[PDB]
């Protein structure tokens, strides 16, 4: 949803190169970490 | 021992990949109408030549991805146990 | 060892699973954040009428006691 | 090196999906639930549960 649709370009080709491949799995832990520690201070948030 | 390790990776997350999709085993068997005690529940369920447990898993990732085209299809069509009834359900696999 | 293009569809499964599961909390935080807010909502409109009939007892208690 | 930094960053993600889907806890974490509540408020609740929209 809040995200553009444009992902569907990037994965459907074959991957080639190590540098971009490493960066762009950094980047989704990175955003896992992120969306978890916010999903965790808006729980304690609402509960405090 | 790479295609072993490429068929253990293959089997670990696909149950990776459908506990993260949204199953449940208990009801899910109860729906199927199958017993549990007898059920290698987990990460080897396919263990064995297993028809059950793929049909449940198959109609669960249809009916995720067009709920509307499962109740289109298999609303008047869903013949899921006997041999004939498999061979339907695998024409219909095989055309999808 | 592995050779490389199977480590390249490794991390690409790897970001697979990583995007599905970012998704999925995504929408479980936007059901949470929509029932969070309208509950939070209505308590605090109970809120608001609790304390206006306590002022109302308030100012009823103060005004005959200095009649 | 490259070639250890990707085996290192590999064994770390594997360890990490490893120990994520290794417990029964999960249903909370899928399904954030909205309970801190005690038993008398809910008919509040009840009273003006449509008047919201």
């Amino acid at each position: 949803k809040n995200s553009s649709h444009h992902f569907v370009e990037t994965f459907n080709i074959k991957p080639q190169d190590l540098h971009k491949c490493i960066a762009r799995c950094h980047f989704a832990r990175s955003r896992f970490l992120q969306i978890l520690q916010r999903q965790d201070c808006v729980t304690q948030k609402y509960q405090e | 021992m790479s295609s072993a390790s490429v068929t253990a990776f293959e089997k670990e997350h696909l149950w990776m990949y459908l506990q993260a999709l949204g199953f449940e085993p208990g009801p899910a068997t109860i729906a199927c109408g199958k017993i549990v005690s007898h059920t290698h529940l987990g990460v080897n369920m396919f263990d064995k030549l297993n028809r059950d447990a793929f049909h449940i898993i198959s109609y669960f990732l249809f009916q995720v991805l067009d709920q509307s085209l499962t109740k289109e299809v298999f609303k008047f069509c869903w013949p899921p146990f006997d041999q004939k009834s498999d061979t339907e359900f695998r024409k219909h696999c095989c055309e999808w | 060892s592995p050779d490389l293009s199977e480590a390249m569809e490794m991390m690409e499964s790897q970001t697979l699973l990583l995007t599905l599961l970012s998704v999925k909390m995504e929408n479980n935080l936007a059901e949470f954040e929509r029932r969070a807010e309208k509950n939070l909502l209505i308590m605090c409109k109970e809120k608001e009428k609790l304390q206006k009939k306590a002022h109302e007892l308030k100012r009823r208690l103060l005004l005959s006691q200095r009649k | 090196s490259l070639m250890e930094h990707f085996e290192d960053t590999r064994e770390k993600n594997e360890a990490l999906l490893g120990e994520l889907f290794s417990s029964p806890h999960l249903q909370m974490l899928l399904n954030p639930e909205c309970d801190p509540w005690p038993l008398d408020m809910q008919p509040l609740l009840n009273k003006q549960s449509d008047d919201w929209q």
